[PDB]
Order: C-alpha cells, then structure tokens, then sequence
RNA sequence: ACCUCGGAGCAGAACCCAACCUCCGAGCAGUACAUGCUAAGACUUCACCAGUCAAAGCGAACCUUUGAUCCAAUAACUUGACCAACGGAACAAGUUACCCUAGGGAUAACAGCGCAAUCCUAUUCUAGAGUCCAUAUCAACAAUAGGGUUUACG
RNA sequence: CCGAGCCUGGUGAUAGCUGGUUGUCCAAGAUGAAUCUUAGUUCAACUUUAAAUUUGCCCACAGAACCCAAAUCCCCUUGUAAAUUUAACUGUUAGUCCAAAGAGGAACAGCUCUUUGGACACUAGGAAAAAACCUUGUAGAGAGAGUAAAAAAUUUAACA
RNA sequence: ACCCCUAUACCUUCUGCAUAAUGAAUUAACUAGAAAUAACUUUGCAAGGAGAGCCAAAGCUAAGACCCCCGAAACCAGACGA
C-alpha cells in the first residue's frame, strides 16, 4: 500500500462531499418544465396551406 | 382454589376495588387508598365476584 | 456454509523472491493500480458483484485506476480472482495538462504522453 | 447426499481441477544416479 | 467475545472447585466426661490445624452413651507429611489437658 | 411423541453497539440472563433489560465484578474463591453527551 | 362493503368502523386497545396503562378505513367541546 | 478464530491445579480490596476509567505513645468508649505537619490549579488564615474552600498567619461576566512588612464579592506569595480583569506561592448592591436552562403511540383555528 | 396422535431460522394490596392484533403464561361463558360401490423412472468343518466389487 | 340419459376449479405471519410509478458471556450513488438443482426439511444431447481481430 | 430447387415440456377489462370553490387514467307429462 490507513483517513473527504453535494443538487431540482406560448401557438399550422 | 372480591370502601365513597382470596379463607378487611378520600381507609368484602 | 473469506495477512506480505520476480520495489511503492476485469461476476456472490460494481470494473478487459490505498485495496482483496491489478507506470511523470490529450496507456502499464 | 457418504461422492469440476493442479510434483534428482556413478 | 483478546476474561468455574508417602483419611476421637473440656480441646486441636495448614473436613460427633455420660468428638484429617506426621502428634501428645482420650483411628 | 417447541426467538441481543449514540430511554441490550451487567448511566429493567439513563455514547468495558452483599449466593461463590482471584463482567456504560444544562443571560435588571 | 348501493348507485359505509374508530381530520385514526376492559385481575399496572390509551392506526390500517367510510365521515366537524379538537390538525410535520 | 490476549488475563498467575491447597477468600470484605486494586490497576482492556477519567523526632513520637500507654486512666477511658480529642490542638498538630497536603488536594479537586496556573502546582506551606469580620463580635473565617455569603464578605477580612515580604491577592476564577477564561481581582496587597497587613501597598482598592444571580455557586481564591525584593506593579470590570496566568509568570523569578484558602460564594442582596450603587451597572441575572427535551423526528402515521404524540410537537397549546 | 404458550439442541459467535425432528415444561400459584397515577425514550417473536422495558413527575411508603370482537351482567368501577380446532363459525355427526360435478399426475395403486435397505451373484480371509487335510467340496464373522430378477422407499 | 322426471322462470345461479383473454415498440421487474388454512386470501417482504431531502452500501480499528468452526453484527475513512421518507399500487408470494453446514431417511434416492451462496425460471459459448455444472452477460449492421470455458488417463505377479 | 452448414412446432399448465402433458383439420365471420375511494396530471377560480345541498387550516370545481369471457353438478317456484 502507497499510504498507511491513517494516512489515507479524509484525504478525499472534500471531493466526496462535493460529488454528494451534485448527487443531492440534481435530486432536488426535478421540477416541471416550462410551458411557452409558443408551443401551444404552434399547433395551428396544422391547418397551414397555401392561398 | 382463589376467589376474585369486590372490596367497597368503609369510608361511605363508592370506591371498590377487586382483590383475590382464597375460598377456604375468611371473608376480608383490608387498608387501601382511597383516592376520593385521599387517605388509608378500610375495605371489606361485600360479595364475590367470580371464582378463578 | 457459504459465506465471505477473510484471506489471512501473511497472504499479503510479499517475499524478497516476489520482489525479484515481479520488478516492484517496497519502498516508493507504486501510488496506482491499474484494475481491469478479467472474470464475470456471474456465478458469484452478490457482494463481489457489488465490489466490482464499486470499483467501476463492470466492463471486463477495460483498465480502471484506482488509488494503492488500504481502503481500495480491501475491496480489490475482496474481488482478486476476477481482477488483474498492475501498477501504473510514469516514465515522464503524471501528465501536464497541456498533453493531457495526448496520452496512451500502453499494454506493459505505462502511461506515455506521447502517441 | 450427505457430506460423508460411504462411496467416494463426485466431486465439483472445479474441486477435481484444484487436486489435479495442485497434485504433488517430485523432483527430479539430476542426472539418474544409478545411471551416474 | 469469542474472537476477540478479552475472550473468557469473565470466567469463574475453572476457579472453584465443586465436589512422597501420605496419610489416608484419619479420625481423631475424643471421649470425656466434660463437654466444656472436649470442645476446648476440640478447638485447641482444630486451631492447631488450621494453623499448620492441614485438610479438615469434618469436626462432627458421637451419639450420647449412658452406662453418668461421656461427650464424644470427631476431628477429621488428610494430608500428613514424613516429619509433619511426628510433629503433629507429639504435639498432640504434649498438649492433652486433663484425663482426655485420643485415637487415630480410621474411617469405618 | 414430542410436543412442544414451536416457540419463536425472542430476538433479543444488543440493541446498540459500541460507540453508537443513544437517547435516555433506549433500550441498549434484552437478555435473559446477565450477559452484561449496567455500567454507569444503564438501568436495569424488571426482565434484565439495559436501557440508557443519558443521552451519550455507548460503550462497552471489562470490569472487576463485585455483587452486592445481599446477593446471598454471589457472596458463597466469591466466598469460594482463591486469594488471587477477581471476577470480572462485560459492563455497558453510557458517556453522556451533553451537559445538563447552561446558564443563561435571562434579564439586565 | 357496497361500492354501489342498490337503491341509490352511492358507495356505503362500514358502520363497523364508525363504531370502533376516531378519524382526526388530517388522516389518522384512533382506537383502543384490544382488551382494555377484560380481565383486568390479572393484568400488570403497565399493560392495563398500556391498554387504556387511545393509540394512531398504521398508513395501511388508515387506508383501509379511509376505504371503509364514506366522504361524509372525513369532513371537518367544529363540535362545541370536542376532546379532539387540537388532534385533528398535525404541527411541525417534515414530510 | 481466537485472538491472543494482548497481556496477562486475570486470574491467570494463580491458576494452579492445587486448588483445595490454595487460600480461598474467607470473607467478603477481603476480596472487596482485591477487586478496588485491581480496579485502580491499569489493564489492556477497555476499562471504565478510560472513558471516565527527624529521627528524633520519631523517637519522641515513640516516647509520647509508651506515655499515653502508661497513663492507665487513659486505658480505662479507651475500653470504656468515652475518651476523646482535643479538636484545636488536633487542628493545629495537624496544619503545621500535613495541612499543606491536604490543602494542595483541595485545591487540585477545586481545579485552581488548572484555571489559575495551567495545571502548575504548588504547596501552601504557609498556614494563612483569613476572616471576614461579621458585624464586631466575630469574624467568619475562609477556610480552603470554605462557604462565604458576600453579605459577611462586604468589608475586607482581617488576615493573619505566622511568617516574616507578602503578597496578598483575591480573585474570582469564575465571576466572570464576558470572557470565560478571565477573572476578576477584589484586592491585592503587595509587598507587605512581615505580619501586619495593613502596611501593605494596596494596589487595587478592595471589591466585595459579586456572584450573579442564579449563576451558580463561585469559587473565591486567597493567594498569598513570597517576595523576595519588592517590585513597583503597573470600580472598573475591565481594569479589574485579568489572567492569573501571565500576572504570575511576569513575577515568578522573585515571587513563588506559599499560601492558599479559597471559599464558596452564592448570591445575596448584598450583590445588588454592589452592582447597583458602586458598579453602577443593571446587574445581570442568570438562569439554569436545560436543553430542550429530545423527540424523535415526527412521522405522519404514528402507529401503536398515544394521543400525547401529537403533543409532543405542537408548539402553541392554545386552540387555533388555520383560515377560519 | 397432535392443534395454544414457553425452555434446550438442530441453529457453536448480532438477530433470524423447519420437521411426522431430539428432549423438557405450562395452562397457575405464592405474595402483597401504591402489587398506585402519570409520563420522555425505546424493544417487539419477522405483518397486524397483541406483548415488553422505562427516566423524570405526582402519590403511598422506605412483587417472582396465556383468549380477541360481539354479546351479556353491574349504577359504575368492573365481571363472565365458552371460544384448548387456543386469531376464536353463537348453535351442526356418521355414511355413499347408487352416487354426481369441477379439477388434480401439485396426490395414491399397476406400470415407467431413481435407489439398492432388502434381494441375487462373484471374489479376499481363513474360523472352521471336510476321518487328519483350509481351499476336491462346503462354510462363519467380516471386507471388496457387480446386478437391478423380490420385498420396500421416492 | 330417475339415489328422484321434464319444461319455463329465478338465471348472466354459484364455482378459491379448468379453459380462454385479440395492435406495435421500449423500459423497470424473481421465492415470513394468520387463516374451517396450505388449489385461496389479508398483512408483511419484494416489485412499479411519482414526489421530498440527505445520507446510503462497502468498510478497517474499538466493541458484542458466562455456562459449557466458517463466519456474523457495528462503522471512521475510502470506492462509490444511492438511501430514506411521502403519495398511489398491482402482481409474485407453500419453487428446482448445484456447492457448503446440518437434521430425518438407510452417512438410499432425480428423497424430505432448515441455513449461506450460485444458477435456473433471461442472452450466448462449452460439458455429446443438456433448466440448475463451467465461461459470459445490456441487446444493432460487418464477408475484421484477440480471447473465455473447452479434448481423460492409465497395463500391471519368475526366481537364490 | 435439392444436395452443404445451423436449427428439439405453437399455446396453456408447470420447479422444469420436443415432450409420449392440454388445445388446435383448415378458411371466413363472430367471440372476452364494465367502476369507485384516494391519488396523480392538466385547466378555472382561490381563503375560498361549486349553477342551492358539499367541501375548505390551499382549498374547491372540471376533465383525463383504472377493475374480463365461457363452463357445472345443483336449489327453489310454477307448469307439463302414466
Ligand atoms: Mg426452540
Ligand atoms: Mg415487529
Ligand atoms: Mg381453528
Ligand atoms: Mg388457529
Ligand atoms: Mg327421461
Ligand atoms: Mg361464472
Ligand atoms: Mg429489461
Ligand atoms: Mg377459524
Ligand atoms: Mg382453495
Ligand atoms: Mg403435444
Ligand atoms: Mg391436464
Ligand atoms: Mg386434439
Ligand atoms: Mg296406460
Ligand atoms: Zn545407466
């Protein structure tokens, strides 16, 4: 072994928390997408023709 | 066997309480507290409950 | 009953004569495993497939580095017969990041920043 | 079957392939003595 | 725990015990007109026992005989070396008050 | 011909292991006979139960046993030991956490 | 029960249910204890403590009364005096 | 598996097979002092306490006691159990031979040593005695760790004690009101001509004690040095705080402690006083708050719990009634 | 014969673990009559029901197993009957080859297939018989193989 | 077509039993308690979806009993990214063989039970054919390449 | 085209079926998932909602999504039959 254990004792804790911390950031965020005007407008060219 | 008995307080309050004795044994008078009362008081049989 | 192997120290207590053989020396031992998967998990324990899942070995013959600490190390105790484990090789040193793009891991378990 | 049987119980390919390579060698003692002075 | 150092740091029945030419099993008896004098020297004898280190077991005695009585007690010994065997008893010889009987009599 | 033992396990054991924290009340370990005895800060409960007296740390040690003189035949069976000779128990002890309290600035009369 | 009564299509109660347990508004349902009034004699102080509570039903014990009792039961009831008054709201409840 | 003791187990030198040859423990009492010792004795194992941690002088004594032997009435007194001690010449027998030691116990359990000078300890070889007068009649002494009303310690106490110069001061370890560590000094006499105290060069002028209310019980300490050559040093809170500490590492080389007694003050009417006409400051009063009592995070079902469970997280006992 | 509960082993060391499995025990008594009331926090027989432990506080003083609901009785407090098929139909047995229906190879008999206890065969050993004589012949206690012809078992 | 006729009606009787249950495509998905109950059901466990926020698994040291083994439990780190909770919810839930520790049987059974683990009820290669042994998995096209498991071995009696 | 190589029909019921278990000659046509409680999603309005009643401590109103077919031996009523 490279390091003895107490050596490697919290030797990545910052990196840890951080990926915990993203891991904790993309469960919290889930939330419904937005709804444009646009979309819904969209649908009448369904009926789009030339004149 | 053991009878079970309703001990009515002498105290002249509505309090009894159920007590087991055996059938051989005479009938019993017995100190307990009466919470009306709030104080020791005397019980005594008054007629037997059941026979267990 | 089957259960999990606690593999005994002196298993892991490498002898002068090992020291020839394989070209690794004890001092300034080397800081990198590289791990790859050589054995299906199948056919085997739920908690070596869940060592193995860990270490990121899911994918068999793909190199994996990992730290030569006594945590990692633990868990590649655990899961030694699915796994090859070498160490990494530097000859030029970890890569700078102005040649980060343009490294090769070569089959003898150098990292070269040249390819 | 039990884990004693009184006949020989058949064993694991695996465990048959473990005694097999793990059956005992002897050394060769160099050039045949007898065959030596 | 089983596997760890402090294993069996708590036991205790391997601690108690529930059950070179040496002596068997000996019965000192002691017949005498007086309870006062037979239980001092019953005292006496077992002090002197105790003191040198001697297995008793047993101080017990005799049913009454009427024929006036004479008390009768029982000392038990085990366990006597070559020269402590001739200590013991010269000693024994030595220290007899007044018109007692002694006896090294053995079990049945 | 034998009736009889269909009984369940009583799932007793250590409820809390070394260094775990526990609140005043939990139950630390359920026995049916004294496989550890209280430490400081343990209770005892009518069927031999260890619970928490403080909110701490749990911890277990190795301690001289010495059985209250009441304790008639715990008494003969030291009585029956050897000069040298010390009991000794698995004893839970509780190492309280907080303190019992502090004092407050309350009013600049 | 009857999901569709015969005389008017409506869903029924289990009157069953209405006889045993409480519902506070917020979803919980309380009852007693089973044996609270039988052979107390021999009962130690603590079981008969513990068999005179009023004690909460589990989520599935509460679906399942949910399902038992009409909407008509799981109303708000502003009664004078009611004992549970300040039950049928929950406080300070994390998820 | 078994793992090896790391040491000696118990019970293990006289484990010997001559059991019915070996001495057992006749009595309880006995093997009560085996197991304190071996319970004061260090072990490899976790252990409780790792969590919860002349000549002619003789001869005479000898010739004192063939005396008090000799006297028979002294025998006589002695079998019949009405014998007794003078308890003054006892006390004083006593502080000049080993009062220091005890003195040194009670300050270390008092932690004076620990909070005045870091854990550096020292003997009170002098037997100083202080007393505050109590009205004209009498005067309450300060024993080491004695109990003081500030009432009886208004006025400055009258010190006394057989030696020959003297440095006298008075803390409070824990009167503290803004720093924890800090302490407060209510007077200090210095370089003071042999016995008589009133020579002394008062450096800064007497304070009464000034434990807060309902802040606990405060531990007052009478210091009392040595000076070799005197040295020139140098109703505010912020002049009379300070660090015994560094006060006494700035004056070691021709100082050294030689006298000690220290006493236990409370609250009292007299503290108001103090802090109203002299202090002129409102005078704080402290509270004894415990924690609040701890529940487990509340469930939405609390299956098999009483009706009190909700209780024990609603905040506000007053009926409210949400939009209505 | 058993049906509920509990103790020990199987199940050695947290917990948990069956059986027509190997053993044992219980349907309460003795005690007192705070053996009261309340209440943090916990355990839990793998659900629920039920069952446990318990600081603090108040009040006297200075304890060690069996069963629900409804229903009844009591002014009530409380109490009862069985529910031992012991999670408990409030109250119901024999019989059917005269039988019927729905199914089941998840379940019997013949048969097939496993197995070889039993059975049969062959060797090894000589105890031994065979007038003596082991082995011309036969054969005990056993051992080692083989067969799949019986009786069984699945 | 009589151990109780036939027809109509109640009647679409009831059936925990058998059979059947029709477009395409993708994804997640597998072995206790009570019960007139073991051909069923309810609860649990598992499973699916959606949601909340925050630790989850692995895990060394320390730690877990006297009486009279393999391992397990617990968790700092570390490798990791999952776990818990909330809402809603069906279906599976009295399996097989293999290795191992046992029990019963006969140290029989492709035999019957409990436990740990694996595989099968899912792809492919191999062991002759082949659910359960070994190799191996995450999906398509290729007239490229390196590999995995993977083939039985044995011939033997003179005598001074 | 065959010859070569690979390849043990389908459904259902089962731990497991090429199975020498069930069903099917074949074509055409017909022949089997009906709904609440509570959720969730999307609107409306919002301490109020709803076109009386009802609900409401962000709720209420509306909509969307979700619960099969065939088969006994029987029982009874009333007729019809020597
Ligand atoms: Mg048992
Ligand atoms: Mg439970
Ligand atoms: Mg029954
Ligand atoms: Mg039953
Ligand atoms: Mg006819
Ligand atoms: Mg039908
Ligand atoms: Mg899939
Ligand atoms: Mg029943
Ligand atoms: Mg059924
Ligand atoms: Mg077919
Ligand atoms: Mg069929
Ligand atoms: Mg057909
Ligand atoms: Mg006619
Ligand atoms: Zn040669």
């Amino acid at each position: 072994p490279y390091m003895t254990r107490e050596q490697e004792r919290g030797h990545a804790a910052v990196r840890r928390r951080e990926a915990f911390e993203a891991i904790k950031a993309a469960a919290t965020s889930k939330f419904p997408p937005h709804r444009f005007i646009a979309d819904q407008l969209d649908h009448l060219n369904v009926t789009k023709k030339w004149s | 066997k053991n009878i079970l008995v309703r001990m009515v307080s002498e105290a002249g309050t509505g309090f009894c309480f159920n007590t087991k004795r055996n059938r051989l044994r005479e009938k019993l008078t017995l100190l307990h507290y009466d919470p009306v009362v709030k104080q020791r008081v005397l019980f005594v049989e008054k007629k037997k409950i059941r026979s267990l | 009953k089957f259960t999990r192997s606690r593999i005994p120290e002196k298993v892991f207590q490498a002898s002068p004569e090992d020291h020839e053989k394989y070209g690794g020396d004890p001092q300034n031992p080397h800081k990198l495993h590289i791990v790859t998967r050589i054995k299906s998990t199948r056919r085997r324990p739920y908690w070596e497939k869940d060592i193995i899942k860990m270490l990121g070995l899911e994918k068999a013959h793909t190199p994996q580095v990992h730290k030569n600490i006594p945590s990692v190390n633990a868990k590649l105790k655990v899961v030694k017969h699915l796994i090859r484990i070498k160490p990494l090789k530097l000859p030029q040193g970890l890569p700078a990041e102005e040649n980060m793009s343009n490294t090769c891991l070569k089959s003898t378990g150098e990292l070269v920043v040249q390819w | 079957s039990k884990a004693v049987t009184r006949h020989r119980r058949v064993m694991h390919f695996q465990r048959q392939k473990l005694m097999a390579v793990t059956e005992y060698i002897p050394p060769k003692p160099a050039i045949h003595p007898s065959c030596l002075p | 725990y089983k596997t760890k150092p402090t294993h069996g740091i708590g036991k205790y029945k391997h601690l108690i015990k529930a059950e070179d030419y040496e002596y068997g099993v000996l019965n000192i008896h002691l017949t005498a007109y007086d309870m006062t004098l037979a239980e001092s020297y019953a005292q006496y004898v077992h002090n002197l026992c105790n003191s040198l280190s001697i297995k008793v077991e047993e101080s017990y005695a005799m049913p009454t005989k009427t024929i006036l009585t004479t008390h009768e007690r029982v000392v038990q010994i085990s366990g006597l070396s070559a020269t402590f065997a001739e200590i013991f008893l010269e000693i024994i010889q030595s220290s007899l008050p007044e018109g007692v009987r002694l006896s090294v009599k053995e079990h049945t | 011909k034998n009736l009889g033992g269909k009984s369940s396990g009583r799932r007793q054991g250590i409820k809390k292991m070394e260094g775990h924290y526990v609140h005043a009340g939990n139950i630390i370990a359920t026995q049916r006979h004294f496989r550890w005895h209280p430490g400081a800060h343990v209770g005892v409960g009518k069927n031999k139960c260890l619970y928490a007296l403080e909110e701490g740390i749990v911890r277990y040690t190795k301690e001289v046993y010495v059985p209250h003189p009441r304790n008639t035949e715990a008494v003969d069976l030291i009585t029956r030991l050897p000069k040298g000779a010390v009991l000794y128990k698995t004893f839970v002890h509780v190492v309280p956490a907080k303190p019992e309290g502090t004092f407050k600035l309350v009013a600049m009369l | 029960l009857t999901y569709f009564s015969a005389r008017k299509g409506k869903r029924k109660t289990v009157k069953a249910v209405i006889d045993r347990f409480l519902r506070l508004h917020c979803g919980l349902w309380v009852r007693r204890k089973a044996g609270y009034k039988k052979k107390l004699w021999k009962k130690t102080p603590a079981r008969k403590k513990r068999l005179r509570e009023f004690v909460f039903c589990n989520k599935t014990q509460s679906k399942l009364l949910d399902k038992m009792t009409t909407s008509f039961w799981k109303r708000r009831n502003w009664y004078v005096d009611d004992p549970y008054q300040k039950y049928h709201d929950r406080t300070n409840l994390k998820v | 598996r078994r793992t090896p003791p790391l040491g000696p187990m118990p019970n293990s030198d006289i484990d010997l097979s001559n059991l019915e040859r070996l001495e057992k423990y006749r009595s309880f009492d006995r093997y009560r002092r085996r197991a304190e010792q071996e319970a004061q004795a260090p072990h490899w194992w976790r252990t409780y306490r790792e969590y919860f941690g002349r000549t002619q002088q003789l001869l005479e004594r000898k010739q004192a006691i063939q005396e008090l032997r000799a006297n028979v009435e002294e025998e006589r007194a002695a079998r019949l159990r009405t014998a007794s001690v003078p308890l003054d010449a006892v006390r004083a027998e006593w502080e000049r031979t080993c009062g220091p030691y005890h003195k040194q116990r009670l300050a270390e359990y008092y932690g004076l040593y620990r909070d005045l000078f870091h854990g550096a300890t020292f003997v009170p070889r002098v037997p100083l005695h202080v007393a505050y007068a109590v009205g004209e009649d009498d005067l309450m002494p300060v024993y080491c760790g004695n109990e003081v009303t500030p009432t009886e310690a208004a006025q400055a106490p009258e010190v006394t004690y057989e030696a020959e110069l003297w440095t006298l001061l008075l803390t409070s370890l824990d009167g503290h009101l803004l720093e924890p560590d800090a302490e407060y000094l209510h007077w200090l006499l210095t370089n003071i001509p042999g016995n008589r105290v009133a020579e002394g060069q008062v450096t800064c002028p007497y304070l009464p004690p000034f434990p807060a209310r309902g802040s606990g019980i405060h531990r007052l300490a009478f210091l009392l040095f040595k000076q070799d050559q005197p040295i020139d040093f140098s109703y505010q809170l912020a002049q009379r705080t300070f660090r015994t500490f560094d006060f006494y590492k700035k004056h070691q080389e021709t100082m050294t402690p030689a006298g000690l007694s220290f006493f236990q003050c409370r609250w009292d009417d007299s503290v108001t006083y103090i802090f109203h006409q002299l202090l002129d400051m409102r005078e704080p009063v402290f509270e004894f708050v415990r924690p609040p009592p701890y529940h487990p995070k509340q469930k939405r079902f609390p299956h098999r719990q009483p009706l009190r469970y909700l209780d024990r997280y609603r905040d506000s006992h007053e009926p409210t009634y949400g939009i209505y």
